[PDB]
RNA sequence: UACCCGCAGAAGAAGCACCGGCUAACUCCGGCCAGCAGCCCGGUAAUACGGAGGGUGCAAGCGUUAAUCGGAAUUACUGGGCGUAAAGCGCACGCAGGCGGUUUGUUAAGUCAGAUGUGAAAUCCCCGGGCUCAACCUGGGAACUGCAUCUGAUACUGG
RNA sequence: UUAGCUAGUAGGUGGGGUAACGGCUCACCUAGGCGACGAUCCCUAGCUGGUCUGAGAGGAUGACCAGCCACACUGGAACU
């Protein structure tokens, strides 16, 4: 019963012999809504075909996120090719202050309280990445605990 | 000579009154040394509107300050009601 | 730059410059028509634009488009101007409609306001 | 007790008169690093006992003309 | 020329645990043995030693968890062309508590929480996540 | 400063009923509440999350007839408050004085709810407001003017509201006409078909 | 005068912009012309021109223009870059300037801690009060992130 | 795309002058003083508490209200 959304839908272009052939790639993320979160990318000739090989990439290669009563353990930066995304966590009762793909991200994972800005370029793919790339690299107090060899008495 | 007087503030038709007093040179709501209370003359008689400070007053007056005659009934009904 | 390079020269803001300089910082300006006369567009475009020159009180000749469909302007005409645009190059302000000198168009019953237009009476 | 500076003489072609710099340590206001400023004072010297190169103590008093309002106080080190 | 030996000794911890490194070699310095003892009193590294008496030659053993750096970003804050000093009430806190910042009081090299609770301020010498 | 058009026309463009009728009939048998408004009614297009954020907002705004500017300084002033902004939001729009007078079973609908509080017939501990947007506060005790307990408005819209649901926070005697506001509803207590972080959303960007 | 009471009768009181995308809102009718345009339509079935119907958003207002900041991390201190996108002086020596290996002692200038004085009132923010509510007025507090002085600390920078 | 500026100019002794210190003024003597931390020159501009914007740092701004300053047709001057 997890949650999938769509993100973004492109028409992308091949030139052949004959003129140009266009096909349709879909970005989409899904997630169970509690720090699991996986977005897939799906190119096809079609619009339904290609939101449908997302939801099956999506649905495989999900990460696990470390969350914090639904909202981040501290702020992160998440960073791919043009995109670099700074991820804050709030109180109770901000909700989700980010951009669209940001949003959607953020939101399918579990997270309910952020503050987020999306800096460089806000390519859809590149922002879902970065985000994906700061949530997972995010650690929780017990982690830290545990790898420094002392009790979690910072928490 | 320094005063004791009233600037009058709030807004229309119902004024509000800082006791204050201040060189009898500068304007009424203008440039004044120390504000020893205020004045509410429209008070619904359940509230305070009287709670101008006596001790600096009388140390005022004490070092010459001139007290208005606004200000001296006022502190005449401070001292009969208290 | 080096924070020792930004003291010794801090950072420079870049100035930005106005799109309308003949209004001065004002709304809207006055002028008398010098020249009234119709131009071409620029590459995709095609028509005869209605347009003037005008001579503003603080001295700037400028040229401006007189929107809407018909107009009754001649030389010596004081109209007022105000900024924007038309993408005719060179041209940066419009003429107001309904303004002391340029009457409303004639026949609008949506956008009046825009054209300056009063409201038809039932 | 009394507030003063202290600084080096700069200058002390003038009778009676030094010129004393101040430096001192200022943070940037913008940039956060801590630059040095100077602070060049016209100081009354008596006795003409202050030479270039000392770091001497200064207070301030009244006008004494018309750019020197600062006065020795004592020499601490000795242009050497 | 070498004229930030702290950022040097950092840069050597990062680029020791970034290549697996087991233990990490260096010359040896007061400040520098002072940073060591706060960062091994803290758990990121597992011991140091300073051999040596006219050349101290400071080293230290380097962590790791599960085949991972234990030390994922350490960040040199004050350095010689920015000075950077706090007041006790505006000491940072690194990953929101779960980093430390070691922090140079009056009362010695301690990291930031120490110095809050020392009621201290001082130069901020790095950040360790 | 009012709306005073057309009323099933606001229900069928939110899709749900807005209670904008007293409730002789049921909404279906007085219009098509299923299709949209107008000549392109049949049709449903896809809406974007900023429409569907308006599409919330004016759901609320219809709901409660409050304005843009009222609503906005709402949304100012429980983001200012503590707590959650939602059901601050919320809190502040059913505190209103038309609107308890509704609930509280003295009008049919808060049109007439807010025509009997603006015509000097609604009294807040016996002193006669007749302002719409007065903020009750709990223990204020709303009651009918001794002048228009004679209404038979007054009379229909008791008989309505019994036919209704009875709010948690609102004791009202029929006989006397009048009622108590004991507290303010927490988010539980209203409608569970409400996004406030929609509102949130879409005042926040 | 505020406020209150009585009379009569829905009776005296709704407009503006927009509907191709960005951006909520779609159909009919009249030829790259007339025209629209904040940035990317019109050459004879135009949701983009003009009119009508419908709808959307605001509402005693609604739009346009002018102006500032934001978005603009687009002057990047927080918070950017320079092989090919704009950007490494043709190369070097070198004064001022910036920075500077390591140990001890001393100072306490930078730094840090505490206290005192000051930081006008208003304004901003918090809890209340009075105007039928609000705007507004107002009590108290917080704040005014600053400066100076005095007393200490000595880890780091400086002498 | 303004680098040198300054002769009462910088300081000292003495006389005068002011309610008051002071080249404030005068006589004489010394030869200094300011400046690359921007002197001099040129353009613009009342300053502040504050206002707008901004998450903040900042950017813009200085109408109303309050404090300070300057002016009173233009230039100069003193009297009470």
């Amino acid at each position: 019963e997890l949650q999938e959304k769509l993100i973004a839908v492109n028409r992308v272009s091949k030139t052949v012999k004959g003129g140009r052939i266009f096909s349709f790639t879909a970005l989409t993320v899904v997630g169970d809504g509690n720090g699991r979160v996986g977005f897939g990318y799906g190119k096809a000739r079609e619009v339904p075909a290609a939101i449908q090989k997302a939801m099956e990439k999506a649905r495989r290669n999900m990460i696990n996120v470390a969350l914090n009563n639904g909202t981040l353990q501290h702020p992160v930066k998440g960073v791919h090719t043009g995109s670099r995304v700074f991820m804050q966590p709030a109180s109770e009762g901000t909700g989700i202050i980010a951009g669209g793909a940001m949003r959607a991200v953020l939101e399918v994972a579990g997270v309910h309280n952020v503050l987020a800005k999306a800096y460089g370029s806000t390519n859809p793919i590149n922002v879902v990445r970065a985000t994906i790339d700061g949530l997972e690299n995010m650690n929780s107090p017990e982690m830290v605990a545990a790898k420094r060899g002392k009790s979690v008495e910072e928490i | 000579m320094v005063t004791i007087r009233l600037a009058r503030h709030g807004a229309k038709k119902r004024p509000f009154y800082q006791v204050v007093v201040a060189d009898s040179r500068n304007a009424r709501n203008g440039r004044f040394i120390e504000r020893v209370g205020f004045f509410n003359p429209i008070a619904s008689e359940k509230e305070e509107g009287t709670r101008l400070d006596l001790d600096r007053i009388a140390h005022w007056v004490g070092q010459g300050a001139t007290i208005s005659d606004r200000v001296a009934a006022l502190i005449k009904e401070v001292n009969k009601a208290a | 730059a080096t924070v020792n390079q930004l003291v010794r020269k801090p950072r420079a803001r870049k100035v930005a410059k106005s799109n309308v300089p003949a209004l001065e910082a004002c709304p809207q300006k006055r002028g008398v028509c010098t020249r009234v006369y119709t131009t071409t567009p620029k590459k995709p475009n095609s028509a005869l634009r209605k347009v003037c020159r005008v001579r503003l009180t603080n001295g700037f000749e400028v040229t401006s488009y007189i929107g809407g469909e018909g107009h009754n302007l001649q030389e010596h005409s004081v109209i007022l101007i105000r900024g924007g645009r038309v993408k005719l190059p060179g041209v940066r302000y419009h003429t107001v409609r309904g303004a002391l000198d340029c009457s409303g168009v004639k026949d609008r019953k949506q956008a009046r306001s825009k054209y300056g237009v009063k409201r038809p009476k039932a | 007790k009394i507030r003063t500076l202290q600084g080096r003489v700069v200058s002390d072609k003038m009778e009676k008169s030094i010129v004393v710099a101040i430096e001192r340590f200022v943070k940037h206001p913008i940039y956060g690093k801590f630059i040095k400023r100077t602070t060049k004072l016209h100081v009354h010297d008596e006795n003409n006992e202050c030479g270039i190169g000392d770091v001497v103590e200064i207070r301030e008093c009244r006008p004494l003309s018309k750019t020197k309002s600062w006065t020795l106080v004592r020499v601490v080190e000795k242009a050497v | 020329s070498m004229q930030d030996p702290i950022a040097d000794m950092l840069t050597r911890i990062r680029n020791g645990q970034a290549a697996n490194k087991a233990a990490v070699t260096m010359p040896s310095s007061k400040l520098k043995v002072a940073i060591a003892n706060v960062l091994k009193e803290e758990g990121f590294i597992e011991d140091f030693k300073v051999e040596g008496d006219t050349k101290p030659e400071l080293e230290l053993t380097l962590k790791y968890f599960q085949g991972k750096a234990v030390v994922e970003s350490i960040q040199r804050v004050s350095r010689p062309g920015l000075r950077i000093y706090k007041r006790k009430d505006e000491l940072p806190k690194v990953m929101a508590g779960l980093g430390i910042a070691v922090v140079s009081t009056s009362k010695g090299v301690m990291t930031d929480r120490a110095a809050r609770q020392a009621g201290l301020g001082g130069e901020i010498i790095c950040y360790v996540a | 400063a009012r709306y005073l058009g057309p009323k099933l026309k606001l229900s069928r463009r939110e899709g749900t009923d807005l209670f904008l009728k007293s409730g002789v009939r049921a909404i279906d048998t007085k219009c098509k509440i299923e299709q949209a408004p107008g000549q392109h009614g049949a049709r449903k297009p896809r809406l974007s999350d900023y429409g569907v954020q308006l599409r919330e907002k004016q759901k609320v705004r219809r709901i409660y007839g409050v304005l843009e500017r009222q609503f906005r300084n709402y949304y100012k002033e429980a983001a200012r408050l503590k707590g959650n902004t939602g059901e601050n939001l919320l809190a502040l729009l059913e505190g209103r004085l038309d609107n308890v007078v509704y609930r509280m079973g003295f009008g049919a609908t808060r049109a007439e709810a807010r025509q009997l509080v603006s015509h000097k017939a609604i009294m807040v501990n016996g002193r006669v407001v007749n302002i719409a947007s007065y903020q009750v506060s709990p223990n204020d005790v709303v009651s009918i003017r001794e002048k228009a307990k004679k209404q038979s408005r007054v009379k229909a819209a008791l008989e309505l509201a019994e036919q209704r649901e009875k709010p948690t926070w609102l004791e009202v005697d029929a006989g006397k006409m009048e009622g108590t506001f004991k507290r303010k509803p927490e988010r539980s207590d209203l409608s569970a078909d409400i996004n406030e972080h929609l509102i949130v959303e879409l005042y926040s960007k």
